[PDB]
RNA sequence: AGGACCGAACCGACUAAUGUUGAAAAAUUAGCGGAUGACUUGUGGCUGGGGGUGAAAGGCCAAUCAAACCGGGAGAUAGCU
RNA sequence: CACAGGUGGUCAGGUAGAGAAUACCAAGGCGCUUGAGAGAACUCGGGUGAAGGAACUAGGCAAAAUGGUGCCGUAACUUC
RNA sequence: AAUUCCUUGUCGGGUAAGUUCCGACCUGCACGAAUGGCGUAAUGAUGGCCAGGCUGUCUCCACCCGAGACUCAGUGAAAUU
RNA sequence: GAUGUCGGCUCAUCACAUCCUGGGGCUGAAGUAGGUCCCAAGGGUAUGGCUGUUCGCCAUUUAAAGUGGUACGCGAGCUGGGUUUAGAACGUCGUGAGACAGUUCGGUCCCUAUCUGCCGUGGGCGCUGGAGAACUGAGGGGGGCUGCUCCUAGUACGAGAGGACCGGAGUGGACGCAUCACUGGUGUUCGGGUUGUCAUGCCAAUGGCACUGCCCGGUAGCUAAAUGCGGAAGAGAUAAGUGCUGAAAGCAUCUAAGCACGAAACUUGCCCCGAGAUGAGUUCUCCCUGACCCUUUAAGGGUCCUGAAGGAACGUUGAAGACGACGACGUUGAUAGGCCGGGUGUGUAAGCGCAGCGAUGCGUUGAGCUAACCGGUACUAAUGAACCGUGAGGCUUAACCU
């Protein structure tokens, strides 16, 4: 409806890589400690997809230091910042859900390389 | 003083930039022009009686039609008074619209709640549900004993009990106005009002302070 | 139950002090 | 649950009150061919509105 | 929403290992707790060095919640196992001189310094 | 609640309902003319129109569909065959319904409903 | 080999849900126990009411058992209603 | 009662399966003698459930789970 | 303790906390040797207590699919008064 | 002449002899903390372990874990654990049948609501010509809790330790209201995966059946654990309490004349219902200006012409709905379905080609299919008519006007 869409399309970024699931992307998210406003990096395979206009997220599985973590991301917030796809993945299954539950040498997924 | 007569159309959120995601309600505004002005000497009291969004002709009865044909021109969808105090404003259309939100800094919205059509306990006033089984015979969710044994003799009036729920009014107070919005008439008010979307919205500059 | 009766209550409380008077000096 | 007393005439008659039965107010015809029927419905030849539907 | 019950992975020395919450402080009828919020504790595993021991009671800082928590851009952590840092009963101050795991931001605070100083993340 | 869904319940477990759809839209693109109890013709609108409209165009994945529902050779061949082409160039509204009304029965309202240019 | 073992028909009756003017004057649905034996069952046979029969609960003997059913004494008697 | 009950014997197909279990189908026979609309509580029968996992309660009642074969391996105790 | 009234007997184990449980003392109100005593591997739709697993039992309910309830046509009851 | 008895569950309500919050006196009250008493019923009042338990002990809380009545509140609302049925055993008593406020194990909880009450929702009629809107608000209900730091200020108090009064800001818990944007749940009406089997002549490719066959993801909707908001501030008259002036009583004396302060209670302030408020209120607009006859001659009865606004009906339907109701649209039309484009979901269809002995892979290919959403489109269906609805609308009294 036209009555919104003037507010959502001005508030879109248009930069944002056309990312697939499965792909390690590498996500530098902004923090501001106090005064200081650093990056920080955050690696990962993606498990889930975004698709809502605006409001579209996306879901990034990482393992760190013997803890697996979560991380959703809204796509278009400026708090994002830099987004790379860095490796990419393939794996033929719109949700990898079923990888919260591997790990290890089953926990793996194969590049695209097309 | 007045608020304005506006329409739901169903939320979206907005990003400060400095880095915060604001859920916000967006609703359409489209001016209000005024149709008379009750007052003392009009036998009653001050108030404006204001109209609003385009309605078809065809539908509108000769009585109201010739209601309109009176000062402010073309009827609307309507027709609502609001309260007035030191307000002076014509009977002429003089179309009222949204930049008058701008001073304000928190709102209300009265609206129209969505019709659930039956509650019943557990649904409507919460009522905690029985035991779902060790036994429980035909009372999952009955919403039990309502009543002293004898010395009352009655079920006190103002029981609570199942019935008809939503459809009726219920205001909302406070509401930040995180955006006011000309030249397209759309108010971001912060979030979650009553009513589905495309249903009359009544929005006034809050009471409270 | 309490039923009302004297000597049906005497009796249980007899037990009760004649258990105490051995439990204390214990 | 069951009565304690037996209920008069007048009451069974005041529980009646609602049980008539309703008006078809005004029934509709064809323009073309005679027909009276409901409206919004086929006339019993077949016909309505002017055109022959169903053949038989 | 650790809640009542709910076995809790320690994240740090002292060998508390297995924890079980046992209550919520926060006034009266407050039912989950999490991310940052303090609560009872009675140990049960334990290390057989033992800087503590099975029965023990304490309490402790939530850190990990597997339903994680939120913050204003929506964005949503989840990790995927619980965990507390175990305190003293009286004088705060966790009893551990480390931290395994990472740790949110959001735990960050005057007196949690002792804690997020420690921990290798976030 | 119900509010804003779409789709008619007509007392039937999904299956009975999907087979009795199936059933009764191979016997209105077989017979064109047919009769049957209201909301059952209104909701059959809705099962139909589509596959008309599948079959507006040729191709063997055409077919392969036409066919994967109703599961007829005969109307499937009579689709695309005939039923295709017929429909050169209508938007839509392949089907109208006329309501004869009230089944002797039980009461039950009826309504015949067609292809909408049966003409003869 | 076996009053062996897991398990259908076959016999049984532990739990719960219904059902309670039920579909049913004892059943249904999901489970459960026995299942080569102190089994299970068809067909006829005999034991008779202060007697039968009883791996004993005072149970069972034609939907009824601390004394069956039908008829007779019989208009038993009733300081009671 | 045109009743979800009771009634002994013989016959015993195709594929899966240890089988007369079971699933699907043959020969064969059926749709159970009120229907039709709506899609609210409540009841009944079930499907799924974020975090927690007996905190429920008289009690883990019910529900959920384990569930097949081949091999490797198996305790306290004993009347072997 | 299927026996213990006074009794939530005292001490130990188990639990964050244990009127039940398991262990021992003897002050056995009123156990005891064929109306058997004390042991017992196996066997139990048996009594009580614990633990892993698992789950809507629960904090706290939520949504969906079927049969009722609801509206329409035809048949059309009942306890009671 | 069967009013079926503790306890637990859901659900409550009222009293004040008040555990908390609020206001005061007094103190063996420096401060913080206390103590006892006076006033006060607005709101609040814990999860567990053990036992059939209310109780009690205990673990850990909390601003606090109020006492009582309500048939020892509550079984035509639920539970049957205790307790008072028949089986059984122990201890004990009796020679015996048996008995035990002594114990142990196993034991059928019925009802379709006529009336009273209660939560909801319609039909009639009245409100004095009729109708369409909007209000006015008598009266009524809803809501009324509180922690925690920071500031004031390490300040008054104290030697210290310790540590405020009044006054602000912020931020939590419990609770209610509201809502799908977010995060998630369900989504048997969307797509793929897969076993067993049957069918479509067969290969292929698709369908049925097995709980949706077993699953994996998921739109709309609905929803909480999601995210928005909420108690108040102010004003009136007040209790306990303190007072100013001051007589009875040259003084005194808060009081008898008088005068002023004084708390979550009271009445207002926020929300909602609300003119059946039969006292039926107010305001705006709209429609009706034709005849004739009989009398018992009065709010009389007919008959003829007349049918306005509006209403209802019917049809397509709704984010409204059990049924009616309320909302939208009905050809000058986007109400629904259809069709068109997107979005979204699923994850590389089919076909053909290529590799391999074969499964399978690869290319065509981010391909298809896509429910409930949006944006458009008259393609189908919302009919040209009737039916209900009247024809200027009482008497008297006054004031203006003839």
């Amino acid at each position: 409806s036209n009555i919104i869409k003037q507010l959502e399309q001005e508030q879109m970024k248009q930069d944002v890589p056309s990312f697939r699931p499965g792909d390690t992307v590498e996500v530098k998210v902004w923090v501001v400690e106090g005064s200081k406003k650093r990056l920080q990096a955050f690696e990962g395979v993606v498990i889930a997809i975004r698709n809502r206009g605006l409001h579209s997220a996306f879901t990034v599985r990482k393992i760190s230091n013997g803890e697996g973590v979560e991380r959703v991301f809204q796509t278009h917030s400026p708090v994002v910042d830099s987004i790379s796809v860095k490796r990419r993945g393939a794996v033929r299954k719109a949700k990898l859900y079923y990888l919260r539950e591997r790990t290890g040498k089953a926990a793996r997924i194969k590049e695209r390389l097309n | 003083m007045i608020g304005l007569v506006g329409k739901k159309v169903g939320m979206t959120r907005i990003f400060t930039e400095d880095g915060v995601s604001i859920p916000v309600t967006v609703i359409e505004v489209e001016a209000n022009r005024v149709t008379q002005v009750k007052d003392l000497a009009n036998d009653g009291y001050r108030a404006i009686q204001v109209t609003t969004g385009a309605k078809k002709a065809n539908r509108v009865t000769k009585p109201e039609a010739g209601h309109f044909a009176k000062a402010g021109v073309e009827a609307g969808r309507g027709l609502w008074e609001f309260r007035l105090a030191e307000g002076e404003e014509f009977t002429v259309g003089q179309s009222i619209s949204v930049e008058l939100f701008a001073d304000v800094k928190k709102v209300d919205v009265t609206g129209t709640s969505k019709g659930k059509g039956f509650a019943g306990t557990v649904k409507r006033w919460n009522f905690r549900t029985q035991d779902a089984t060790h036994g429980n015979s035909l009372s999952h969710r009955v919403p039990g004993s309502i009543g002293q044994n004898q010395t009352p003799g009655k079920v006190f009036k103002g029981k609570k009990m199942a019935g008809q729920m939503g459809n009726e009014r219920v205001t909302v107070q406070s509401l930040d106005v995180v955006r006011v919005d000309a030249e397209r008439n759309l108010l971001l008010v912060k979030g979650a009002v009553p009513g589905a979307t495309g249903s009359d919205l009544i929005v006034k500059p809050a009471v409270k302070a | 139950c309490y039923g009302g009766d004297i000597s049906r209550k005497k009796k249980l409380l007899q037990k009760q002090k004649e258990g105490k008077k051995r439990m204390k000096q214990i | 649950a069951v009565q304690q007393n037996k209920p008069t005439r007048s009451k069974r008659g005041m529980r009646r009150s609602h049980d008539a039965l309703t008006a078809v107010t005004s029934l509709s015809v064809d323009k073309t061919s005679g027909e009276k029927h409901l409206r919004h419905h086929i006339t019993a030849d077949g016909y309505y509105r002017g055109r022959k539907v169903i053949a038989k | 929403m650790i809640q009542e019950q709910t076995m809790l992975n320690v994240a740090d020395n002292s060998g508390a290992r297995r924890v079980m919450c046992i209550k919520v402080l926060g006034g009266s009828h407050r039912r989950y707790a999490g991310v940052g919020d303090i609560i009872k504790i009675t140990i049960k595993e334990a290390i057989p060095r033992g800087k503590v021991k099975k029965g023990d009671v304490l309490k402790a800082v939530v850190v990990r919640t597997k339903k994680g928590v939120r913050r204003p851009d929506g964005s949503v952590i989840r990790f995927d196992g619980n965990a507390c840092v175990l305190l003293n009963n009286n004088s705060e101050q966790p009893i551990g001189t480390r931290i395994f795991g990472p740790v949110t931001r959001e735990l960050r605070s005057e007196k949690f310094m002792k804690i997020i100083s420690l921990a290798p993340e976030v | 609640m119900r509010h804003r869904k779409s789709g008619r319940q007509l007392n039937r477990n999904s299956s009975h309902r999907q087979a009795m759809f199936r059933n009764m839209a191979g016997s209105l693109v077989r017979h064109e003319i047919i009769k049957t109890t209201l909301p059952k013709a209104k909701e059959l609108r809705r099962v139909v129109e589509p596959l008309i409209t599948l079959a507006k165009t040729d191709s063997v994945a055409n077919r392969r569909l036409a066919f994967a529902r109703t599961r007829d050779n005969e109307i499937v061949a009579k689709l695309f065959n005939e039923l295709g082409p017929r429909f050169a160039s209508r938007a839509g509204g392949y089907t109208r319904i006329l309501k004869c009304g009230f089944r002797a029965g039980d009461n039950a309202p009826m309504a015949y409903i067609e292809l909408v240019d049966r003409s003869e």
